[PDB]
RNA sequence: CCCGGCGAGGGGAGUGAAAAAGAACCUGAAACCGUGUACGUACAAGCAGUGGGAGCACGCUUAGGCGUGUGACUGCGUACC
RNA sequence: AGGACCGAACCGACUAAUGUUGAAAAAUUAGCGGAUGACUUGUGGCUGGGGGUGAAAGGCCAAUCAAACCGGGAGAUAGCU
RNA sequence: ACACAGGUGGUCAGGUAGAGAAUACCAAGGCGCUUGAGAGAACUCGGGUGAAGGAACUAGGCAAAAUGGUGCCGUAACUUC
RNA sequence: AAUUCCUUGUCGGGUAAGUUCCGACCUGCACGAAUGGCGUAAUGAUGGCCAGGCUGUCUCCACCCGAGACUCAGUGAAAU
RNA sequence: CGAUGUCGGCUCAUCACAUCCUGGGGCUGAAGUAGGUCCCAAGGGUAUGGCUGUUCGCCAUUUAAAGUGGUACGCGAGCUGGGUUUAGAACGUCGUGAGACAGUUCGGUCCCUAUCUGCCGUGGGCGCUGGAGAACUGAGGGGGGCUGCUCCUAGUACGAGAGGACCGGAGUGGACGCAUCACUGGUGUUCGGGUUGUCAUGCCAAUGGCACUGCCCGGUAGCUAAAUGCGGAAGAGAUAAGUGCUGAAAGCAUCUAAGCACGAAACUUGCCCCGAGAUGAGUUCUCCCUGACCCUUUAAGGGUCCUGAAGGAACGUUGAAGACGACGACGUUGAUAGGCCGGGUGUGUAAGCGCAGCGAUGCGUUGAGCUAACCGGUACUAAUGAACCGUGAGGCUUAACCU
């Protein structure tokens, strides 16, 4: 449950660390942003050459929330980091190529198969 | 609202609501009968018939939880001595609820409470 | 085609074997006992009159129970009416099971709604509070603005204001039938029916086909 | 937030048109004492449904 | 009630193994992918159970990738497989919430033995 | 003398020409508020009247005829300075 | 040592809420500043209205001040309502 | 103007915690503040708690939140040192 | 510029975005040297801008505790 | 001018259509895709921030779109007081000056308990022509009406390729609204634990009081969203724009004049809800009352005694019902409430004793002790014998049967 003006974890080697989401995406008025979806942010915190660089402006996924996405038994899966993994702005898949801590099932996709063939651990 | 609820607020908050349970219990069982609102009747048979449960059985731990309930060891002598062996075969309904009109200071609607077996 | 009485007995959930958690809700069916067939030549709709369950014999009337003795059928615990669809009769003394309902999927309950009192506008009606701060005096609740500067200078019809919320005639439409427990005349439906636990519930099956 | 006439006295008497008491019904009679009391209220002598339920 | 329990007593799964907050557990869970149910485990450190019955759930918090992944488990889901306690815990509050953030060396929970 | 709290206040009783002179005391207007009678009044829109007028009640009476009170319905009509 | 520091009383009155037919013709509540000094306060004393006094703001001079209050001219005057 | 949350000068200084006339609980001592009794809608007053977010709110981080003790370690720009 | 009309001047900073601020630029409508000028540590319930912390400020409110509101009894105004 | 407060915001709006998204056409300098334009269409929908008091605008980034206006430039007896617009103060500027500047800057009291209309609720009265109790009927009125994306059809039609459809279908969203607490949570100052200071219980032990619930950690019921069910229709009818059919007037032609069709989120519906004070008070079903008499102004009249039904009301216990009313359930025959019993729940191994240890403490007894609203029971208490109200067969006029 990430709204705009947050805080978030750049999970993977983009070469980011801190970002902020300024737009939910994916239809108007959409308050709140959960995993597997897609938000355009800032970043306001890169390492000291990378992929990225502070301020640039770009989408992303967010992978980890800390408020936690739930299952069909109603298991909920939750974190204590709200964290994301960036992306491409136009083709829409990410930047860097070492997924850093562990994602869901509900990031798997035919959009995201690529980033959970990278990640270290599939909840 | 106050949906499947409990409790009376009685126009005062919990330390003296508290603490007047105390005393209104203290009081009643000194004398098994007094005189108060119909309100704090029918709340009191929360209270007072519970402790007379408790009566049922003097442990020295129960002697410590009655003293624990009213600081008053006199109570505590007069439930155990008395109303535990007296009460002792009830199910429940230790007490008889009298409405008995109205207040005269104030148009309040009193109530005698009193216990079964008073005689 | 005609629904059935039902009271709400409680929700939860039904695992399914694949790990789905289905919250449904318990509602019994009990023998919905036809009371009076409404016609055309007499009354000019065909409808049943039904009742099920039972009420104390001191309290029920003498004007309740001849309509009853008329029937010729045990005094419910209250008289419902169903509009007959076409080609679908009965009898009087007939009673009716939850097995009507084996074969839908998606059925409609209709129920009085809880009782939530005197509700707050922004409560009743979803509105927003103003500033709880930054110089508010004695509005943090309050609807504001209500109406016009005199050119349609009155408050309208139908305006959006306090009052009672809930306690009324609700229906939820299209909610999935899950199990149908003839033996223990039960039904499980998945969905939050309206009303409280115990409440007498309508079971129709869908409106909208 | 103040009257821009005067109201009628027909109007006060419309506004006091449900204003009025209620008397009591029936009196329950006590069947040992003999006397009269509220329905479920003791006697003035500590009578209720007959028995003497307090020496007052 | 009467009939409510009647309908969760034919739903609660028998083999349910028994503990205490504070154990450090392992729980079975299915992961189902094409055709393919994989049992994938999960394990870590149980800070609260909420006990209803067949309603019954609990929750399991873990430290995976160096972040705390915590997973609560309802306790009758078929989903999950077994449960296996891998070692008891010495606490004594009934929920581990501070246990949330209390890691390294305040993470350690010492093992109950009575 | 009776009610009442030994009250308050009243009711007798007496006084006096008179107490509808009782001391909150000549006379008691209006506003205001009663209580009773009458008639009207619970599908009906507006300075509240007026004009017409059903009915009821009611006095003379010769209940004819009318007075009186009420105003069913209806025409007309937007205070005053 | 200090128109020194923190900080009670004390002395303020900065912010916000309340209050605004108020508990109150200016206050309460919560924080605020100064708090050995150009401090604060008791008891007196003095300065009088075109005058006083004023770290000055027309500020203050008995809930009154760009000219105090009271009495007198005086039934000022009013091409105005 | 009030049996009015205001104002009013001096004196007296128990115990424990505490640097303290801070507080905090008490003693001595004095009270329970002249309508109650319920009910436990909205709304308002005063409060407490809050998932995820952390100023985006807004004129404005107003208000709230938060910080806060002692001992020790440590401490920039600049400086009129 | 507490002074600049034009004017959201231009450039730079900052922000994703800055009619604010900060630093330049001087084209000073209509700076200016004791009605002082330009600086300045310290100072400030001083103005503006920025960050961290912090949180119902907001998203988006939810619940509870008291005080009223409401019922009854006694009392019993107001302005208009 | 014996007072009609205005900028902007906020909270609530509502209307128009001169239509932004959505809907339907027509033409194209419309291959398709994308457009252009005009017509029909107001049912619904129709951003957030940076900036500045703003409005506006600039910008960032969304949407399917980020419609325009009317409403005292809607909305202060609703809020805000930043802008404007008092007194304080300063600069620029002007004036000898006092002073002033749609020059700027700093600071600068937002009263109103609702009589009426109104509106949202909820009642009482009376009526609906014997009384009562239910079932309704449904006149009317209200709710509701958004859209993305993905896939299919199909990389097909189209197209040189690039690109890329119509139509038809599916799936999933967003936004909204309803239901709701099974789940996820929050709350839960009535449950449990922890802990500081102090005071008290003769004292220890053990408690309690007070310290914002003293400070915490938790947490039942309920209440709750962020939690999760459902909704938006389909269909029908008449249509708008528009497309036609046949077809004269007018040997042709012509959608029109006769006749016939099609045609849109607009309309009527269809969905939900209200609803016989629908005075036009409707319908159905049930139940109850079958006495004597006088009186005169005979009258749809006055009274007496007899009778008091169905039932209703009142009373008590009460509610997931509730300001109060109203509504519901129960009143001994009885589970209505309370207690009780069993449970469950949460809290987390009480106290007491034993043990170890100088002791703090730890271990044993001990998932102990306890447990709010809960689950299942239990009449143990409180729900009284009454009494009350409401009566005694129900006007006239026809007709239509039957006698
Ligand atoms: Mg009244």
């Amino acid at each position: 449950m990430i709204q705009e003006q947050t805080m978030l974890n750049v999970a993977d080697n983009s070469g980011a660390r801190r970002v902020m989401c300024i737009k939910v995406l994916g239809g108007s008025h959409r308050r709140y942003a959960g995993v597997g979806d897609i938000i355009k942010i800032t970043i306001k915190e890169a390492i000291p050459r990378g992929k990225v660089k502070k301020g640039d402006v770009l989408k992303a996924v967010v992978v980890r929330t800390k408020k936690g996405v739930r299952r069909p038994d109603g298991s909920v899966i939750r974190f204590d980091g709200n964290a994301c993994v960036l992306l491409n702005n136009n083709s829409e898949q990410p930047i860097g190529t070492r997924i850093f801590g562990p994602v869901t099932r509900e990031l798997r996709s035919e959009k995201f198969m690529k980033i959970i063939s990278l990640a270290p651990e599939v909840l | 609202m106050r949906h499947r609820k409990s409790g009376r607020q009685l126009n005062r908050n919990s330390s003296h609501r508290q603490a007047m349970f105390r005393n209104m219990a203290g009081s009643l069982v000194r004398h098994e009968i007094i005189k108060t609102t119909l309100p704090k009747a029918k709340e009191l048979r929360r209270v007072v018939e519970p402790l007379i449960t408790l009566a049922k059985t003097d442990s020295v731990a129960n002697r410590r939880l009655a003293f624990a309930r009213t600081r008053d060891n006199e109570i505590v002598a007069k439930l155990f001595n008395e109303l535990g062996p007296r009460f002792a075969s009830r199910a429940g309904g230790y007490t008889r609820i009298l409405k008995c009109g109205f207040r005269a200071g104030d148009n309040a609607p009193m109530a005698y409470i009193e216990l079964v077996d008073r005689s | 085609m005609i629904g059935l009485v039902g009271k709400k007995v409680g929700m939860t959930r039904i695992f399914t074997e694949d790990g789905v958690s289905i919250p449904v809700t318990v509602i019994e069916v009990e023998a919905n006992r036809v009371t009076q067939v409404k016609d055309l030549a007499n009354d000019g709709y065909r409808a049943i009159q039904v009742t099920t369950g039972a009420k104390k014999a001191n309290r029920v009337t003498k004007p309740e129970a001849g309509h009853f003795a008329k029937a010729g059928v045990e005094a419910g615990r209250g008289l419902w009416e169903f509009r007959l669809a076409e080609g679908e009769e009965f009898t009087v003394g007939q009673s009716i099971s939850v097995e009507l309902f084996a074969d839908v999927k998606k059925v409609d309950v209709t129920g009085t709604s809880k009782g939530k009192g005197f509700a707050g506008t922004v409560k009743r009606w979803n509105f927003r509070t103003q500033d709880a701060t930054h110089g508010n005096s004695l509005s943090h609740r309050v609807p504001g603005s209500i109406g016009q500067n005199q050119t349609p200078g009155k408050v309208f019809k139908g305006k959006k204001m306090a009052g009672q919320m809930g306690n009324e005639r609700v229906t939820v439409q299209s909610l999935d039938v899950v199990r149908v427990d003839a033996e223990r005349n039960l039904l499980l439906v998945k969905g939050a029916v309206p009303g409280a636990t115990g409440s007498d519930l309508i079971v129709k099956p869908a409106v909208k086909a | 937030a103040v009257q821009q006439n005067k109201p009628t006295r027909s109007k006060r008497g419309m506004r006091r048109s449900h204003d009025a008491l209620t008397a009591v019904t029936s009196l329950s009679v006590d069947k040992t004492s003999g006397e009269k009391h509220l329905r479920h209220h003791i006697t003035a002598d500590g009578y209720y449904r007959g028995r003497k339920v307090i020496a007052k | 009630s009467n009939i409510i329990k009647q309908l969760e007593q034919e739903q609660m799964k028998q083999d349910v193994p028994s503990f205490r907050p504070g154990d450090t557990v392992e729980v079975k869970v299915w992961v189902v992918e094409g055709s393919k149910k994989r049992l994938q485990a999960f394990e870590g450190v149980v800070i609260a159970i909420r006990n209803r019955g067949l309603h019954s759930a609990f929750t399991v918090r873990k430290i995976s990738n160096g972040e705390g992944v915590e997973r609560v488990f309802q306790t009758h889901s078929p989903v999950v497989d077994s449960i296996s306690v891998k070692r008891r815990g010495a606490v004594r509050k009934a929920k581990l919430y501070y246990l949330r953030e209390r890691t390294g060396k305040a993470a350690r929970i010492k093992e109950r033995l009575n």
